[PDB]
């Protein structure tokens, strides 16, 4: 029952709806998982805005295509 | 350890991506995937918790002061579970709060 930790995790989300992250539980168990293997929030943060830019155009997911096909 | 942390990486960089760009379409997700994983190939706890404060201050000025009793007392339920990846993860929802 140290499994508490999913209390944890539900004041995180909390914490999450209040500041209007527009994060659902899923998408911030896996930025738990990523930070407590050593990823840096701040990059991150920055990796999921460009995430969320990515999803809303089209020019800008075929220009990341286009690289990385390159 | 760099190898075997891109490995670790893999499957939840796969996980960013499906959370949260879309779904099919192959090529789009492979490439979204090597972005991830190559843009992430320290936080100061004090400035959390000033931000925290910040937020709280804001949140009353503009006449919503229950938002600001939420967040002060999730912070406060969130104490006893404090361990060091927690500034980190506030960190990051800070970065992300809209």
């Amino acid at each position: 029952k140290q499994a508490a930790a999913q209390q944890a995790v539900d004041i995180l989300h909390e914490i999450a709806t209040i500041l209007n992250c527009h994060l659902d539980r899923r998408t911030l168990s896996i930025c738990i998982s990523m930070i407590e293997n050593g990823v840096n929030p701040e990059a991150l943060a920055n990796v999921i805005k460009e995430l969320r830019v990515l999803g809303q155009d089209p020019q800008q997911l075929d220009a990341l295509v286009a690289n990385y096909l390159a | 350890g760099s190898m075997a942390f891109l490995a670790q990486l893999g499957a939840l960089a796969d996980d960013l991506v499906s959370a949260i760009v879309g779904i099919p379409q192959t090529t789009q997700r492979d490439a979204c995937r090597d972005f991830v994983l190559r843009s992430l190939r320290r936080t100061n706890q004090f400035e959390v918790q000033d931000r925290l404060n910040g937020l709280e201050e804001r949140f009353s000025i503009v006449g919503r002061d229950a938002l600001a009793d939420a967040l002060r007392t999730r912070l406060d339920a969130l104490e006893p579970h404090q361990n060091q990846f927690t500034p980190e993860l506030l960190h990051l929802l800070l970065e992300l709060a809209d």
